[PDB]
């Protein structure tokens, strides 16, 4: 799962 | 202090550079608050981006139905004017948690949703697109959504949606506005498309009833709106306006809401501009 803040 | 030396001091601070870096002082996540749910096993994959996650306190909880969804209460008082704006933030819909948004919509009949961003973006999906082309049907979650109309304009579309219970076949009608020239991470593409829909989102409300808002994250954009609304109730009351404080008390209800000093560089210069223009 990705990060939004990267 | 009056609105009169907030702004005064927002000027200085902006020049003086120190309005930026108290912003960067603010926690992001209010601290001991509890995110509990968000991170169970069933619901991981409910979360859109794994570092934006609902509070325990202020999350959204389905009527009669113990489905989670990533979305959370946020409420913004102006005492000084008997006044509160409520907010559901949350986030673009996954394809498998549409039905879950669909029936927050239907749980509460909310009459607006303002999404705040396209449904993709350099090639990678930042939205399911949760609602049918015209004159197309979709099931969702035991709802039956159909789009009535929808009109494009420079800087967004509004569409006028048809929900129907498919058991019961009651019906709830909701105005549906997509913002389409704000990318994630960034600020408006124009200030004063910006400044127009907001007043016009505004000018949308009925009383007592939250306004869903969702972007892809549903913290970025949604809280720069959140803060524009905030002030510009401020501003027509002559009360002061302070956007640090502004962001805190929304961070105490979603995590991280405005993400980048950008974004909140560019809703004080905001603020600064409508509180020129009103005098």
């Amino acid at each position: 799962f990705s990060a939004y803040v990267s | 202090d009056t609105l009169e030396g907030s702004m005064a001091q927002l000027k200085k601070g902006l020049e003086s550079g120190t309005v930026l870096i108290q912003f960067e002082q603010l926690y992001r996540k209010k601290p001991g608050l509890a995110i509990t749910f968000a991170k169970l096993p069933q619901n991981l994959d409910k979360n859109r981006y794994k570092d934006v996650l609902p509070y325990d306190t202020t999350r959204v909880l389905l009527q009669g139905n113990e489905d989670y969804i990533n979305a959370s209460y946020v409420n913004m008082e102006i005492p000084a004017a008997n006044l509160v704006n409520k907010y559901i933030a949350t986030q673009g819909p996954l394809p498998h948690t549409c039905a879950q948004f669909w029936q927050v919509v239907w749980d509460q009949k909310l009459s607006l949703i303002v999404m705040l961003t396209t449904l993709t973006e350099r090639g990678r999906t930042k939205c399911h697109q949760y609602w049918p082309d015209p004159p197309d049907v979709m099931n969702h979650g035991g709802f039956h959504i159909q789009c009535q109309s929808e009109d494009c304009t420079i800087a967004y579309v509004s569409r006028e949606m048809l929900v129907t219970n498919t058991q019961t076949g009651e019906e709830h009608t909701v105005t549906h506005l997509q913002y389409v020239a704000w990318p994630a991470h960034g600020v408006p593409d124009d200030s004063s498309d910006f400044l127009e829909f907001v007043n016009y989102v505004r000018s949308l409300r009925v009383d007592s009833e939250p306004v869903l808002v969702h972007s892809s994250a549903g913290i970025g954009r949604t809280g720069v709106l959140v803060t524009m609304e905030t002030a510009m109730c401020l501003t027509e009351r002559n009360l002061p306006i302070y956007p640090l404080d502004i962001v805190r008390k929304m961070r105490d209800q979603r995590a991280m809401m405005v993400q980048t000093s950008s974004q909140y560089k560019f809703v004080c210069e905001a603020i600064l501009r409508v509180y020129e223009e009103g005098l």
